Order: structure tokens, then sequence, then C-alpha cells
């Protein structure tokens, strides 16, 4: 019977995503290099004890797109492992110090650490959370809703 | 209860109060209507990207959202199969008293174990302040609730078991 | 459905306001017209209808006939409100004082004030005074020798139960 | 909506529930004729009910059908009811449920049949009996306190503590307004008046009502009574002809502290309050004391609650805080707190139904209203 | 800043428009209804509805000098109401011809046209006609792909700026022959005919207000990522001199209105108007207008007994809820001119899906 | 007021009268007769009922009445009730002499001869009108348009009915009755509150669910979507509040209620719904024409109104294009137009065009059957009356 035929989607063709973001400036493997040369500077950066730095380091740069998951989890576990890494006390004096895009970019990503906790330890990024929603408000929350879907 | 719940709770009651920014909207693809846009998902620019926090691989909460629309849906603590059976019929209860309580769904969506839907209306008509303290509220007690339950489950068979045991 | 009168089968009756002054069996004065003493009237369908009507709750009037019957039927029950534990001649004679007492009509604290028309002129009032006082004198006199047919010192109680029955949930 | 009905002894007080105070307020009296009627028509009655009894009386027998807080007439107290639903409140009883109380220990044929007159006479699609006591506290704010109410017939003391009753330690005493109004006839005859009919006990209640007070030590207002025309004042009789009052005054209210002024074997109200306080478990004591709410017409007295708190001081050890709680609407406290508890949500469930009495029987008062 | 709250409306109040004498108002409740209040001594009392139209009512406006309200619905129509010499209002269906709801609706500034945003993809541009006794409407179309969530008129009575869901700002020609005179030549264009596109400027979130500076030079415009963005263009096919985006740390702006060519108000989510100002070297977020952000016995009522034990009963507690310490108990959804000259507003109003209509002095 | 032709929509639901070159309704009142009733319901001396009370009079009062209806299904069921809404049409809304007045009358396409025949009769010998001219209703509504080919279909209380027209001809052969419209949806939404418990049985009440149904109903765009926000979401709960005070919970029967009229064996009827009704009757024309009434598909009446019933008509017959003709392969399907025309005056039409062509042959004396000419031939002066 007619009733179950989808019709609307052949003949109005709805919005995609890029319609609402703008395409990415950058190819897949001009992307994948440019976070293969951050990655080993965040790793880096703990084994000095400077683990801060190797988070304002890492945050320089964020990887997205829909065709880079490979290089956008490998981002993520260096987060995840950085974020862990920082001691807790020094956590209210580096978010204070961060930009609002930096701040933006920590709080897109603890998201992203969040959806996947038989990867990363949610104790660490929840005390990221309360922490840098604290400092700088709830609009860092109203930023990542509002965020990009392919970050 | 919230020692051990407290950091998870305060990331679901932040992100949860900036989800709620809700507004009148009538449908794109139908006229005359307004519909839950998050619930029907046919116009991609007006829903807000689905955010997941979470304290644990088991314990969970998805936050959908849109311009008319949040729908929140919750995995909760099971760590043994009374739990699973305990937590399974208490959350039918509850969501068969859906139109009492304005923002359950009547059905989890898959793989979650309760649901609720906020819509625009439910912020101009509710205390959307109140609205979240009754959800996270509930994410504090529902532990305490179950654990409980079975408690009152151990007491009765330990009834039937002297019941039956000392008439002989 | 509820029972109407037999009397909306009538034509050019006599009228005030819209109360029909039908035909009327009885000897007290007044200016309702004799009717046939061999046939029944308004009266005799009146208070033979009256025990099953009281508990019907819906009734559409037919007529002048019906709005009469009506008026005789809340009658009734303001008789079978007084009459209780009453000797046959104490009911008469209070029975008798309710019929004679000072009463609304329809234009006045009347019940039924948007069903029945006010009197089309000031002589009409006078005219639909005088027909419901003979008319709810002969009802009252009639009624008690139902009340009262087996026994003479007390009320049927196969009456006085209907002494609750409110009409319609109307009362006069 | 639902009614509220306080049909006390002495007089009916009716409403809504949720309304600021009763808007039906009337002696609870059928009145009959006890004269000649000779002339004919006249706008006479078979009786009279409530203003119209009270305003016709001196034509009439007065008699009040609810005695000690029982009813004694159910014929009358139908006549009573009627009015209320009919003539007082303009209402359709069928259309409403309706809110009744009575005082503890009463009979238990008391509340049958009143269930039973309120489901097959007045046709209500709901009914429940509250124990006045328990009413009055509400009325108060509070959810745990010790209840002195008087009305007309009974005084009773009811302790509660966190919204239980303790049952055991409840107070009945069948001394209340109308036994002092008897005593200030029997007393108002050795000044030199004799009020006698039931017509002129409501002359020598009206005295009571505005004449009327509580001596804070009674043995020096009587000396102080006894030496000086200071206490004395006057009183004007419908006649015209003056009535002056000395002792007499405070004398009348000094029964409900002194029943022995009546021929009564019992406590004064200061004594069986603390009685029915020093029956309850010994932690809730503390909080009783600081919560003796007054109710009903018999404590609207002046001086009536500085004297219960100096009585209980007395009673109590020093080492701590008597207070008495007497809201100027005290009058109405029963009534009020009727009118919050129809009104909460909860209660909407507590309610007998008229097809769950029908199913049941008048029983179903007993096992439904505690 | 003072506060004063004029009327409490009993629904939600997504619109209301004063009159030019402050003297009475019309607001949209939630309903198909529209509300007209007058004046009660210092109070507000409700002189009388429209419900002409179907569903429910998005947006109002009323047109200063010509003294006509608009009004908009999800019923895809528009009426307007004009006032008749015995003091009742003449209503009259205006054809929008659009094919979903009718979102938001503004007057022009010579009262001339109107523009009524949609959920269609498109605007609906209203003007009359003396020789045919109609209403009719132009569509803009050609950019505008998703709802419009809010309109603004330039000063000039022939640009349009809109927001909408697909996260832009748009600055369209609304130029109408035989309506408009030709416009002057501006920083927006000079060639400059129906339907022509000035600008497309990005935002973060779904734009649901949009505004031009008092001398049209600039667009504020404020999105769904809680950012308020100021453009000043250059010239036709140039980008511009600067595009500021200042980003607050408060639940988003609904609604949006420049106090002078320096300094805007807004307000939305966070229950409370905020001041931002700056020019085209910077902007920033200044002041809160409410105080309230700073989050700042006797004998007792029967209302007070009877609520104690309804909230103990249908509640945890016999506890009374607080208010917010916001004047605003829910999201004030439009902020609309009170007093002062063009380019100096002294005073403005608010309104909110609280219901109450609150008084601004800055 | 004016001399020009008088305009009777004397519809199965709503009378709507007035005058040719009207825009509008002059008048618009339920077609509703009432008799004085007792109920044991609410009573005052604030209001007075007489034998006979119509209309307005009738819809304001209707506790105090015994409602009936002249009208079911298009034609008039009681001509002494009928005289009574026309008495009041003419004497006491329009306050007119009929006396030798030319008057425009409607109905529906297929109605039995003794409905017209008794009708013309009733404006010659009760009233004395000059001149009468019964029009189609349907081919009214293309006048309210401006336009002279689509397919029009017509859904008010009584009928729904279709006609197709093309460059001024009116395809008679094609012309058909869906018997579901506005009282069918509203039988319908007291059978589905009847399944939640409610009660609507009095004559008084059927013009209560009435107003609900047209407050709160609405045609489902998509029935998987609507039932999933109807079995696993509240969303679709609404509170009514009768005239009563009465306060009725409704849910599914919002969408679950119009959905008879796009499948009417919800209400017991075997004939195809709306989408089915209107594409077998565009399929069924002639090849050269088809494509002009897909491009017009003319709503009317006031039982198109319902919210999406235009969105959910215009996929439903892209939806059986894709079905019966395409066999369902996507690549043709963008290339198939079809156009719903919805426009908001459209529950008046059929007045609203009876106002144009009552205008038209205003001043043609000789287009009208006259009083003259019905005494000399009867019944077969309406002849005239097209085929
Ligand atoms: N907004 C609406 N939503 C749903 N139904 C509506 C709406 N508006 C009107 N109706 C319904 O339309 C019907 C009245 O329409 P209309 O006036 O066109 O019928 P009619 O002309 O009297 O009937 P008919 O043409 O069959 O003789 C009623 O059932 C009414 O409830
Ligand atoms: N101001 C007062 N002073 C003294 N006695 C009063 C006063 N007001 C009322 N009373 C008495 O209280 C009694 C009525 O009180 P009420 O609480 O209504 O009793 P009840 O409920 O039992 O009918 C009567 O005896 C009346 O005279
Ligand atoms: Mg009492
Ligand atoms: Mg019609």
């Amino acid at each position: 019977t007619f009733r179950t035929l989808d019709v609307d989607s052949i003949t109005e063709p709805v919005l995609t995503e890029q319609d609402i973001f703008p395409i990415r400036n950058e190819t897949a493997e001009q992307v994948q290099a440019a976070v293969s040369q951050l990655i080993p500077q965040a790793r880096s950066a703990i084994q000095t004890g400077n683990a801060l730095q190797g988070l304002k380091t890492l945050l320089s740069y964020v990887p997205y797109g829909n065709d880079v998951q490979e290089v956008r989890t490998q981002y993520l576990n260096a987060f995840v492992d950085v974020l862990s890494n920082i001691r807790a006390a020094d956590i209210p004096a580096f978010v204070k110090e961060c930009s609002t895009e930096e701040i933006d970019n920590i709080v897109n990503f603890i998201y992203r650490g969040l959806a996947n906790p038989q990867a990363y330890n949610s104790s660490v990024l929840l005390n990221w959370h309360e922490k840098v929603v604290e400092i700088s408000g709830i609009g860092c929350i109203v930023r990542v809703l509002n965020s990009r879907p392919d970050l | 209860m919230s020692n051990t719940l407290r950091p998870y709770l305060n990331a679901v009651r932040s992100t949860l109060t900036a989800s709620l920014a809700l507004e009148e909207f009538s449908s794109e693809i139908v006229e005359r209507q307004s519909q839950p846009e998050v619930e029907v998902g046919r116009s991609p620019e007006i829903l807000l990207k689905p955010l997941v926090v979470s304290r644990n691989e088991q314990e969970q909460c998805l936050i959908e959202s849109s311009v008319n629309s949040v729908r929140f849906s919750i995995r909760i603590k099971q760590v043994d199969e009374i739990e699973r059976i305990l937590v399974r019929k208490f959350m039918q209860f509850l969501m068969g008293r859906a139109e009492s309580f304005f923002i359950l769904r009547r059905k989890p969506v898959q793989g979650y174990d309760i649901s609720f839907l906020i819509t625009n209306y439910h912020t101009e008509e509710m205390l959307k302040h109140k609205l979240v303290d009754f959800i996270i509220e509930f994410m504090e007690e529902v532990d305490a609730e179950i654990s409980e339950m079975k408690l009152f489950l151990n007491g009765r068979a330990r009834l039937v078991a002297e019941t039956y045991l000392s008439c002989f | 459905p509820a029972y109407h009168s037999s009397f909306l089968s009538l034509t050019d009756v006599p009228t005030t306001g819209n109360i029909a002054m039908l035909p009327l069996k009885t000897k007290f004065r007044g200016p309702a017209y004799p009717a046939d003493e061999s046939q029944m009237d308004i009266i005799d369908e009146c208070i033979g209808l009256f025990r099953a009507n009281c508990f019907f709750r819906n009734f559409e009037i037919k007529g002048p006939a019906d709005r009469t019957l009506i008026y005789g039927t809340l009658f009734i029950s303001e008789c079978l409100g007084r009459v209780n534990g009453l000797n046959y001649r104490d009911a008469e004679r209070q029975l008798n004082s309710l019929a004679l007492e000072n009463f609304s009509i329809p234009g006045s604290g009347f019940p039924l004030n948007a069903l029945y028309a006010p009197p089309l002129s000031p002589q009409d009032a006078e005219i639909m005074r005088t027909y419901l006082t003979q008319f709810r004198q002969e009802l009252a006199y009639r009624l008690l020798s139902h009340v009262y047919a087996t026994e003479k010192d007390h009320p049927s109680k196969w009456w006085t139960c209907f002494s609750k029955r409110r009409f319609m949930n109307k009362a006069l | 909506t639902a009614l509220v009905c306080d049909n006390g002894s002495g007089l009916v007080k009716a409403g809504f529930a949720g309304d600021d105070a009763p808007r039906a307020v009337f002696p609870s009296i059928v009145g009959r004729p006890r004269h000649q009627g000779v002339m004919v028509g006249m706008g006479q009655k078979d009786s009279y009910v409530g203003d119209e009894a009270q305003s016709k009386r001196g034509i009439l027998t007065l008699k009040y059908p609810i005695e000690h807080g029982i009813i004694t007439n159910w014929d009358d107290m139908e006549k009573i009811w009627h009015h209320t639903f009919y003539n007082e409140l303009r209402v359709a009883p069928e259309e409403h449920p309706t809110l009744l109380t009575e005082a503890p220990l009463n009979p238990k044929a008391n509340r049958e049949k009143m269930t039973q007159i309120m489901f097959e006479t007045f046709n209500v699609p709901a009914m429940y009996v509250a124990i006045q006591a328990v009413l009055s506290l509400y009325a108060s704010g509070r959810t745990t306190g010790i209840v002195l109410d008087s009305g007309d017939g009974v005084t009773h003391n009811v302790p509660i503590y966190e919204g239980y009753a303790l049952p055991h330690a409840i107070m009945r005493l069948d001394l209340a307004g109308r036994d002092l109004t008897d005593y200030l006839m029997k007393i108002l005859t050795e000044r030199g008046y004799s009020f006698v009919t039931t017509a002129e006990r409501e002359i020598v209640r009206d005295i009571k009502e505005k004449l009327c007070y509580v001596a804070l030590d009674f043995e020096n207002e009587m000396a102080t009574a006894a030496s000086s025309s200071s206490l004395e004042k006057s009183y004007e009789l419908p006649d015209g002809q003056v009535i002056t009052i000395g002792n007499e005054r405070f004398r009348c209210p000094e029964t409900l502290f002194q029943p022995s002024f009546i021929g009564m074997e019992s406590a004064g109200i200061h004594e069986t309050t603390y009685n029915s306080i020093m029956k309850c478990d010994i932690d809730i004591r503390k909080d009783l004391y600081a919560n003796n709410v007054m109710s009903g017409g018999t404590t609207m007295y002046p001086g009536i609650a500085d004297r219960m708190q100096k009585e209980i001081t007395a009673l109590a050890p020093s080492t701590m805080k008597i207070k008495i709680i007497a809201p100027p609407e005290r009058k109405y406290s029963v009534w009020i707190g009727g009118s919050i508890l129809a009104s909460l949500s909860t209660f909407q469930q507590m309610w007998i139904t008229k097809q769950e009495y029908d199913e049941a029987g008048p029983s179903i008062v007993h096992r439904k209203c505690f | 800043a003072t506060s004063q709250v004029l009327h409490i409306l009993p629904k939600p109040s997504y619109e209301h428009a004063f009159n030019s004498q402050r003297t009475e108002f019309v607001t949209t409740t939630a309903t198909n209804q529209v509300e007209l209040y007058e004046q009660d001594g210092n109070g507000w009392k409700h002189a009388r509805t429209f419900s002409d139209h179907d569903k429910i009512v998005t947006c109002v406006d009323w047109a200063p000098k010509s003294n006509r309200i608009v009004t908009c619905s999800q019923d895809r129509n528009a009426y307007v109401y004009e006032k008749r010499p015995d003091g009742t209002w003449k209503q009259t269906l205006v054809l929008l011809r659009l094919n979903r709801a009718a979102t938001f609706v503004r007057w022009s500034p010579n009262e001339d046209k109107f523009a009524v945003g949609s959920g269609a993809r498109v605007i609906s541009v209203c003007y009359f006609e003396q020789e045919n006794d109609w209403w009719v409407s132009k569509h803009l179309k050609r950019p505008l792909r998703s709802t419009i969530l809010s309109l603004d008129w330039h000063p000039n009575n022939v640009l349009l700026a809109a927001g909408c869901a697909d996260r832009k700002a748009y600055v369209l020609s609304a130029y109408v022959r035989d309506v408009d005179a030709k416009p002057e030549a501006s920083v927006w264009g000079s060639r400059l005919p129906f339907n022509t596109v000035c600008a497309e400027y990005p935002s973060g979130g779904w734009v649901h207000a949009v505004g031009f500076s008092p001398s049209g030079n600039a667009l504020a415009y404020a999105g769904h990522d809680s950012s308020v963005t100021i453009a000043y263009p250059s010239a036709p096919e140039q980008p511009p001199r600067a595009l500021i985006t200042v980003k607050l740390s408060q639940l988003p702006l609904r609604s949006l209105l420049w106090a002078n060519e320096s300094a805007i108000v807004a307000a939305g989510y966070n229950y409370s108007p905020i001041l931002l100002q700056g020019n085209e070297s910077g902007w920033a977020h200044t002041r809160d207008l409410d105080a309230g952000t700073s989050k700042t016995e006797g004998p007792v009522s029967f209302t007070a007994l009877r609520s104690t034990f309804r909230n103990m009963d249908l509640k945890g507690s016999s506890q009374s809820i607080s208010s917010l310490p916001t004047v605003h108990q829910n999201m004030i959804a439009t902020l609309r001119p009170y007093a002062g000259t063009p380019g100096n507003i002294t005073a403005f109003t608010s309104s909110g899906t609280d219901g109450r209509v609150v008084l601004w002095t800055l | 007021m004016e001399s020009a032709p008088i305009v009777l929509d004397n519809g199965t639901g709503f009378v709507k009268v007035g005058y040719a070159k009207d825009n509008f309704p002059r008048f618009q009142f339920p077609s509703i007769v009432g008799r004085p009733i007792l109920r044991a319901e609410e009573k005052t001396g604030n209001v007075q009922i007489k034998d006979v009370m119509v209309g307005d009079e009738a819809e304001a009062v209707r506790s105090l009445l015994q409602v009936k209806y002249p009208m079911e299904n298009g034609i008039i069921r009681d001509f002494e009730e009928m005289n009574q809404l026309w008495d009041y049409t003419f004497f006491e809304k329009l306050k007119i002499d009929p006396r030798g007045r030319k008057i425009l009358l409607t109905e529906p396409p297929m109605n039995p001869v003794a409905n017209r025949e008794k009708m013309c009769e009733t404006m010659f010998e009760r009233y004395g009108f000059g001149g009468v001219y019964v029009a189609i209703q349907a081919v009214l509504s293309l006048y309210a348009q401006g336009l002279s080919s689509g397919v029009v279909v017509d859904s008010g209380d009584g009928v729904t009915h279709i006609v197709p027209v093309y460059e001024s001809v009116v395809l008679n052969h094609l012309v058909g009755r869906l018997d579901v419209a506005g009282r069918d949806a509203t039988r319908y939404l007291i059978s589905l509150l009847l399944r939640k418990g409610y009660a609507f049985n009095r004559t008084a009440d059927f013009e209560t669910v009435r107003e609900m149904k047209e407050k709160l109903c609405y045609v489902s765009y998509d029935l998987e979507l609507d039932h999933k926000l109807s079995e696993e979401t509240t969303v679709l709960m609404r509170n009514y509040t009768l005239p009563d005070g009465r306060v009725i919970k409704v849910g599914s029967e919002r969408y679950e209620c119009p959905e008879c009229l796009f499948q009417p064996h919800l209400v017991g009827s075997e004939q195809p719904g709306l989408s089915e009704f209107i594409f077998d009757t565009i399929q069924a024309a002639d090849v050269d024409i088809r494509k002009y009434l897909y491009r017009a598909i003319v709503l009317s009446g006031g039982s198109s109104m319902y919210a999406g019933l235009p969105s959910r008509l215009e996929k439903e017959i892209k939806q059986l294009w894709f079905e019966r003709v395409l066999h369902g392969d996507p690549a043709r399907l963008p290339n198939f137009k079809v156009k719903i025309e919805d426009a908001p005056r459209r529950r008046h039409a059929v007045f609203i065009g009876g106002a144009v062509l009552a205008d038209i042959m205003a001043q043609n004396d000789h287009m009208w059957v006259s009083k003259a000419e019905w005494e000399e031939y009867g019944v077969r002066a309406l002849d005239k009356l097209g085929p």
C-alpha cells in the first residue's frame, strides 16, 4: 500500500550538515600530518612533567571531519592522557588563563571523552568539567551544544 | 545521595540547564502543526549535537536537544540480575504514570532504562529549574530506592522461610 | 421516553401566558370550562402519569397542554410533601390551604420562568391566577382519593415514596 | 469544592472548602409555636429553624436537636441540615462532598445515622466525619499540639505529636457553654432576675457572651467585687428593663476551672489539659506544653488564655515554657481547619463515596473516618 | 539601571508592542488570541481581545505614526488592525501566501509596508495598494534556507535584516516601487533592487536577533551559541571592515536593541538585560542591567495556613519555592524602545515567557 | 441595504447568507432548529425560550433545547424545520421582504431531484421569490479562486464532493461523492472519546465535540510518526474544558478522528479516502487534461480546515502516483507536479463564489428560473439549471 513509500526523501532533499557548517579548508592527509606533529609534543610534555604545557600545545590545533575518525580518536587518546596527568590543583590557574576558543575546545573534547568510558577515565573528565564550568560559566556548554557535529 | 555521584550529577545539571533554552517552533515539513523536533528529526538545522555525560560504562546520560525540545535518556546502575529486574519494572511503573509527570516519555529510547522529553510548553508552563532539580533528585535517589526494594525482597524471602519451616 | 398529555391533540383551546385552560371536571369555583364527567381530563391524566413521569430526567414540551401537565406534576410533588402522617380530613384541609395560599405565577419566584411565557396583559395575569387556583384545588382534592384509597387515617406508602421524586430536578 | 458543615451543639457553622471563614453561621435550634394561632394565613409555619426561630422566639418553644455533642432528635437535625443546604448555603447537596465533624468519644450510632442521613436523605456524592480538635490543629498551622476545644455542649482535649494522635490520652468533659448558661440563669436568680423559658435562656446566653470573663485569681476578684462597685455593669433586655451584675460576670466562667459549682466531680479544663499531657509519652510532653491550642466559643472569654497559662504553669514543672495559643478567630478554628482539610489533594482519596456506602451500609464510617 | 514591572500577564508573552503615546500595549498570549491593555491609574486593564487567527499568534507589532497593529500566526496568516472613529478595531486579513507559519513581523520605519518572516524559507514583504484596497505580499526567497527567526528594518525604508535558523544573518533589499522612493547610496549598496543581497554573515548558532545601528552603518546580531556579533560593512562585493563577536558566559540572547551608536542592550535565556559597549575597534559585555545577576514572627493568614498544608501534601515540605533573583522568572522574549530620541534610547521594555512586562531605564 | 440578488449557502452544518458582490458571508450560523426541553440541568429567569428557536438563538442557548438538524448528507431531511431556518434567515437575520427578489441557492452534485424541486417550490410558494438559481457547490468554490480549471474538492459537515473542471467545462461524468465529512468525523470523535469513558449522547453535546474537534484535531502527515508521538510520548495530550466546566483529556483522538477522511473504513465506509478519491477522479480524466487537474487541486469547505490536511493530501497523491503510475521507480517522481490550492478563506469559498456568480448573472434576468415560469411549467422550469 502507498502510505509507507517515502516520497519526501527524493522530491524535497533536506539540508546537509555542510550547508550549515563551512567545509574544512584542509585535506585528510594535511590534517593527519598536522596532528601527527602535535601528538609527539603532547606525549613528550608528560615525560618532562609539564603536562599543562602539553595541553597548551596540543590544544593549538583540533582535527574535524567525518573522513578523519582515526586521527580524531588518536587526538582524543592524547587529550584524555594529557588531562589525566595534570594535577587537580593546577586546573583553576590554567582555566582562567585560557582563551574563550581554548576553553570551547577543552569542553568539547571532555565531552568526546565522556561519550566512551570503556576507553577513557570519566572521573578526571568530570573533575575538569566542574572546574571549567565554574570558572568560565554555562555559555561554554552552550557553545558545545551549538558546535559542529564532526568535532 | 551525592558524594560519589556529585561530579557526575554536576555535569548532568550544568548541561541539562544549558540544553533547556527552548522556544515555540512550528514544523517546516507540515503546515499549521508544531512537533517536538528532537523526537521527529526531519529537519537537521534545528537539532543541537547530542551530548553524553557518563560516570561509568553502565551509568550514562544521553542529552538530545533542539529548538523546541530536549530528550534526556539515562542508563542506571544494575550490578546484578535482581537489580536488572527491579530497575526495569520500577521504570515501567514510573513511565506508566507519564501523563502526571509531564516530562516523562512512555517508552525509553533503545539501550536506556528511562527517558524524559522536556518540550517548549513545559518550559513555559512549569518552573524549569524545578524540572532539572526533579531530574537530578531522581538520579540521586533511584539507586537507594532500588537497593531498598532488594532489602524488602530479602525480608519477604525470610518471612516465607520462617513461616514455612516453623510449621513442622 | 416520558409520557405527554393526550390533550396536546386538542385544538383552539383557551390559553393564558402559555398555559392551556383545558376542560376540567370540578366542583370548585373559577374560569375552567366543565369537562365531561364520563371521560378522563387533564387531572385524571396528570395523577395517572405522575408516578411514572417523576422518574424520567428528560422531557420535551409539545405545547401549552404539556406546560399545564408539568405545572400539575410539580404541584403533585408539593402535595405529597405536604400530606405525610395526616388523617384524610386533615390532609383535605392542609392541601386546600396549600392550593389557596399565595403562589408565584410564570412571569413573577417561578421555577420555570424560561419555559413559560409571562401573562400577555395586566388582565391575563388575573385569569392565569384564577385558573391555576381552581386547577390546583381540584388537583389536591383528586390526589387524596388515590393516596387514601385503601385506608383513611394514614397516607398510602405506595404514594408517599414519590414525595422526594423531584420531577426533572424542579419544584415550585 | 466541598461543603464543610461544623454542625456543633449550639451553632451550625457551614460553608465551602478553601473559604476564609464560614458563610452560614446560625443557632443549632428548631422552634415550634407554644400559643393559639388565631389569625388565618399570616405566613405561619409548623416550625422555624436557626435565625428565624431566634427572631420569633417570644412565641416559640426552642429546642436544640444536639446535646453534649450527640444528636438527640434526628427529625429536627434533618430540618437543620435541610436549612444549611437549601436555605443558608443555597446548594444542591447531591452536587457537593460534605465534610462533617464530631467530638471524640461519641456513641458509634451518632456517626452511623449521620452518614446514613447524608447518603440516603440528602443524596450526597461523598462525605467524611472529622474529629473537631484534629481540624482545629490544621487551623493553627501546626502538626503537633494539644487542642482544648470547648463548644456549647462538650469540652475535649486531643494531644497530637507530629500528626499522630494519642487516643488513650484524649479527654472529654460534658461541660461547656450551655452548662455555663444554665449556671448563669441559676445565679442571676440570686440578684433578683428569673430567666426560665427556652426563649429567656437565649437572653442569658447573650448576657454571658458580652458581660462574662475569666478572673486571673478568682478569690481576689471575688473579694474586689464584694468590696467595690468597679466590677459591676449592666445589660438591657428586649423589654427595655436593665439588669445589673457583678461577681456573676466571673463566677459563671469559673465553672470551667471549678466544675463543682454545677455539682460535677471532674477536674477543670486546665487540669484536664495537664492530665492529657501527662497521659502522653515523656518525650512528647515538652512540645505539647509549648502548643496548648484553644478553640470553640467557650474559649472566647476575656482573660481565659492568661488564666489557662497561669494554671498550667502551676501544674507543669517550672523548667519549661508553657504557651497557650488563642487566635482571635478561634471561634471558628474547627470550621477553618475543615476548610483546609477538605481542600487538600490526599484528602480527595479519603472521602467515603456514594458507591462505597451503597456497597457497605453505614458501618463504612467506622473503618474509614479513623 | 532602574526597573519597573508594569503588569503580569496570565500566560506567556513572546511579543508586545506599545502605541506611540505608551498609553496602551498589545501582546501575544501563547494562544490564538491577542490582548490589548490600557492604563488604569498606575496599573493596566485588559481592554479587549483580538481572536481572528486560527492557531497560535507568534508575533505582533504596532505602527507609531499611523496607529495600526499587525499580527502573525502559525495559521500562516497576518491581520492588520486599524482604529475606527467609534473606538473599535477593524480587522483586515493579509494574504501572505506562506506555505508554513508566519514567525515574526515588523512595520517599516515609514509604516507604508511590513515584513513577515516564515518557516516557509521566505519573507513576505507586505504593502498596500489604494487601486485595489488590498494588502499584497512580495516574497524575499533567494538566499534564505530555513525558518526566519527575526527581522529588523534599516532606518532607510528599503533594507531588511533577517536572523535565520540556518545559522546566518542576512541583509536583503525589500525595495518596492510605487511605495519606496529610491534609496540613498549606503555602505550596504546603491544599486538596490528587490531581493538583492547585501550580506550573508555567519553565526555559531541560530540567529535569534538582528538589529541595525541607529545610523544604519552597522548590524548587530545574536546567536544561539550565546554570542553577539557586530558587523561593519565596507562596500558591495567587499568583506566588512570589522566583524566583531563577543562571546557571553550566560544562556543565549533572544532579543537585541541598540541603545546608541556605541552601545547595545540584549536579553534572552539568561533572564536579564545585558549591556554591551564598543565600536569598530572592539566590543565588550560591560554591565548587567538587572542587579539580580549578583544572586540577591507575627500573625498568619488563611491562604498561608492552607497553602503550607497543600505544599506539605503535594510537595516535599511546607516551604515555598523561591523566586529566581532576576526580575524575569523565565526567558525574556522581546526587547523594545520606550523613551528617548532614536540614537539615544533612554528606556526600553521587555516581555517574557513568565508574562511579566517590565520597563528598564538606563 | 441593496436591491441585489441574495446568495444563500444553506449548508448541512451552517447556513451562510448575504448578497451578490459580498466578499464574505453577511451572516453565518448553525443550520439547527431547537424545541424547548427540561433535562435535570441548570435553569434561570435570565432567558426565555420560544416554541421554535433556531440558528444563533438555539446555539447560544442549546443546554435549554432539543437540538435537531433539518439537513444530513447534503439533503433536507425535514422541510418543516427547514421552513423555520428560512423564515429566520430572511425575516430576522437579513430582515428582508423576499417578495419578487432573486435568490441564488446551492447543493452538492448527486442529490435526489426531490431536494432541488421542493427547495425551489418553497422559494416560489412560501417566500414568493421572483426568481431562483441553484448552483453546484464546488463550481462556486472555483469562482472564488477566480479560476477556470482544476479539480475542486469541497468537504463540509454533510458530504465530501469532487468536481473536475477544465477550461470552464464541468466534467459531469467524473463528479463524485465521498459520503464522509465533518459530521462523520464528529461522530467518530464521540466514538473515540467513548473508549476513554466520556459520554456525549445528548443532542446539545454534538456542538460541544464539534467545537472540540474544530479546536484540537489535526491530520497526521506521517501515521507511524504520530503513532510514535502517541504511544512513546505524552506530547499529543491536551485538555479541553466543556461548557459544563468539566475537563476531558484527549491524545491520539486528535489525529485519529480526521483520519476517517483519508481512511473511511474507520467509520465503516468502503469508499477510498480523500487522496485516493481525488487520484481515481483525476486519473479517469482524459490524457490531455490530467496535468491541469493535478496542478490545481482546490480545497473547499470547513472539513478541509484540519491542520496539516493540505500537506498530507499533496504527499499522499505524490505517493499514490509513485505506487500506481511509476510502480516504485524513483527516477521520474521529481517530474510529477501536483499543487493543492489551500486558501485562508476556503471554508466560505462556496458562499464567496456564489456572491461572484450571483453578480455575473444579476442583470441577465433570463438566466434565473422565474416565478411566472415555475407557475406554468412546475418542476420542468428547473430543467434550465444544467444537465
Ligand atoms: N478548523 C476546522 N477544523 C476542523 N473542522 C472544521 C474546521 N472548521 C470547520 N470545520 C468543520 O466543518 C464543518 C462545517 O463546514 P461547512 O460550513 O463547509 O459545511 P456545510 O457547508 O454546512 O456542509 P455541507 O457542505 O456538507 O452541506 C463542521 O463539521 C465543522 O466542525
Ligand atoms: N464571646 C463569647 N464569650 C463567651 N461565650 C461565648 C462567646 N462567643 C460564643 N460563646 C459561647 O460558645 C458556645 C458556642 O460555641 P461553638 O464553638 O460555636 O459551639 P458549638 O460548636 O458546639 O456549637 C455558646 O455557648 C456561646 O454562648
Ligand atoms: Mg462545637
Ligand atoms: Mg458546504
